[PDB]
């Protein structure tokens, strides 16, 4: 399993690569004048170093469709980061769950798609930063490495249904 | 749309004189409002002929009445006045004011003191010494743009906002195929041949 | 900022294609076949995608997606023609925050004195 | 005078060549018409 | 031979089946591509 040993080992280096990704908070300086060190939580100030939460996007119990859309943008953010974190759950669900039969490429289909939902997080994020120039690699980071994973693994999954399926199945064909 | 849009745009007070669809008007009294009645020059002229005769009224009791009819008539309404007050306005929340083009004709404030007074040439000299050591012009920017609370308030780009709408939705036809697809094929098939044996 | 948005609709739209296709052979078979072509030769203006029926409503909103793509920086362009009127330094400001854009006053005179002596922050940088 | 002004318009005409919706429809059930009684007529 | 007409022409106007390789393929949705951009603008030439 030469080469799926290494589909395995990009696996999960590619969770943590992933996650440190979703960390990188460097998604830009936006430079006014201060400059703006900008994470996914908050938005943090240069000189005199500052910082800031979300402004707002925040509050106000109101109904409908625009405003609504506000609460999106709240909310967009938490579209981003559980996805990705729940594909990666997967990810080393069957990094170890490998050995043992289903489950093993039941689990794998359920990973990659969790893996798939992230780059719509990432969509998300940028148009909730299209609510109001210069960026940060983080995402680009993130967007590729979803990609990679889910290849990786889903391939391999193939790879399942072919000798689980078809080569165990001719091994049945006695 | 699109040209319609973008061949969109506005001059001067020439500007206020070749249309009619935006209002405009003075106060009621004042030499604003004297000054377009006597003003004999062209466009001022016509302006004068049209708010003499506009209805409604489209002068205003005070200066915060005609500031209050621009805030709350979406742009349908303009009001003239002192440039030194307006710039003020510009600087004031919620900071929904702007001054447009050059003014309309040259006036000045200037320090009064009493026929034959014995501060008469010392305060004209002490005037002309202050302007030329920039001490006006900063004490304006001090009282105006420093001290203004309006400082936060282009190059005509492309849609990507409701496009971007069509992404995500077009997303949800997305996962959507994602799901169906996947508990049709695992649950379907799994599901029969499951129950075959 | 769009280019990156048509990118990752290819890579989606791809990738999914060949997900919905996987018969786990006839699927992969027909995945690995029409997914580039899709996510590529139907990126521009628009052979047979279809199995799933599932992968149908991905390529027609497809065709209509890049459809309505195609129309629109199409006519936008052709607006471009029509307006986009040349335009233009507004203020001295920006005179001192660029320096693409050389600029100079007469050799002798107030104008050149003014800078000179003058104490405002931005006449300073200027000078 | 009162008049020195006598284009914001922007909309979508269905009505238009929706009548040519109409024509192509009747078309439309003709065709199937025609279709199905010589498929029934003929074949039959 | 079958193909290269067609694509050199057919695909020229408004852009059957060219798939084997991958190697032509890339070249193919570079042409797609390609005219469309173009046929796009002599279009918008025209309007304007």
């Amino acid at each position: 399993r030469g080469v799926q040993m290494l589909l395995t080992t990009v696996g999960a280096f590619a969770a943590f690569s992933l996650m440190t990704i979703a960390v990188g908070t460097d998604y830009w300086l936006y430079s006014r004048g201060e400059v703006m060190t900008h994470s996914g939580l908050w938005r943090t100030c240069c000189n005199f170093k500052g910082l800031c939460k979300q402004i707002d996007h925040p509050e106000d119990a109101d109904y409908e469709a625009d405003t609504a859309e506000y609460f999106l943008r709240a909310v967009r953010a938490s579209s981003i980061f559980p996805i990705l974190s729940v594909i990666l759950l997967f990810m080393g669900g069957l990094c170890i769950a490998a050995s043992e039969r289903h489950n093993i490429i039941l689990s794998a289909g359920i990973f990659f798609v969790s893996a798939g939902l992230s780059n719509i997080i990432g969509i998300i994020v940028y148009i909730s930063a299209n609510a109001g120039y210069s960026y940060g690699w983080s995402f680009y980071f993130g967007a590729l490495s979803f990609i990679i994973a889910e290849m990786v693994g889903v391939l391999a999954v193939h790879m399942f249904i072919d000798r689980h399926k078809q080569l165990r199945a001719t091994a049945r064909a006695t | 749309f699109l040209t319609v849009e973008r061949m969109v745009s506005i001059e001067s007070a020439e500007d206020l004189s070749k249309q009619t669809e935006i209002a405009y008007g003075t106060l009621d009294s004042g030499s604003t409002k004297e000054f377009f009645r006597r003003s004999k020059i062209a466009v001022f002229d016509k302006m004068w002929t049209y708010m003499r005769s506009a209805e409604p009224s489209v002068f205003v009791r005070t200066t915060a009445e005609g500031v209050a009819r621009v805030r709350k008539s979406k742009g349908k309404y303009a009001y003239l006045l002192e440039s030194t007050m307006n710039e003020y306005i510009e600087q004031r929340k919620p900071c929904d004011t702007m001054k447009v083009g050059g003014n309309l004709d040259s006036k000045g404030y200037g320090i009064a003191t009493p026929k034959g007074s014995s501060l008469g040439n010392a305060v004209n000299l002490a005037v002309l010494k202050l302007n030329e050591q920039g001490l006006l012009d900063k004490l304006k920017n001090k009282w105006w743009y420093d001290k203004g609370e309006c400082g936060s308030g282009k190059t005509s780009a492309l849609s990507l906002s409701n496009v971007a709408g069509v992404f995500y939705i077009l997303v949800g036809g997305l996962g959507l195929a994602m799901l169906v697809a996947l508990i049709e094929f695992c649950y379907k098939s799994r599901a029969e041949a499951k129950r075959m044996k | 900022e769009i280019w990156m948005c048509i990118v990752f609709a290819y890579i989606g739209v791809s990738v999914v294609l060949f997900l919905v296709s996987r018969s786990s052979e006839s699927t992969n078979e027909f995945g690995i076949f029409n997914s580039l072509w899709f996510s590529l030769g139907a990126f521009m203006r628009q052979d047979i995608s279809p199995r799933s029926l599932s992968g149908r409503i991905v390529g027609g909103v497809w065709w209509f997606f890049t459809l309505i793509i195609i129309s629109s920086y199409t006519a936008n362009l052709a607006a471009f023609l029509t307006v986009e009127r040349m335009v233009s330094i507004e203020s001295a400001e920006d005179l001192s925050k660029q320096t693409e854009i050389a600029y100079g006053t007469l050799d002798s005179g107030s104008t050149k004195e003014f800078f000179r002596r003058s104490k405002i922050a931005v006449f300073d940088k200027m000078w | 005078g009162e008049c020195g002004s006598g284009e914001k318009t922007s909309a979508l005409s269905l009505s238009n060549v929706a009548g040519v919706f109409y024509i192509l429809v009747g078309g439309l059930g003709l065709a199937m018409l025609v279709a199905l009684i010589e498929f029934c007529y003929k074949s039959r």
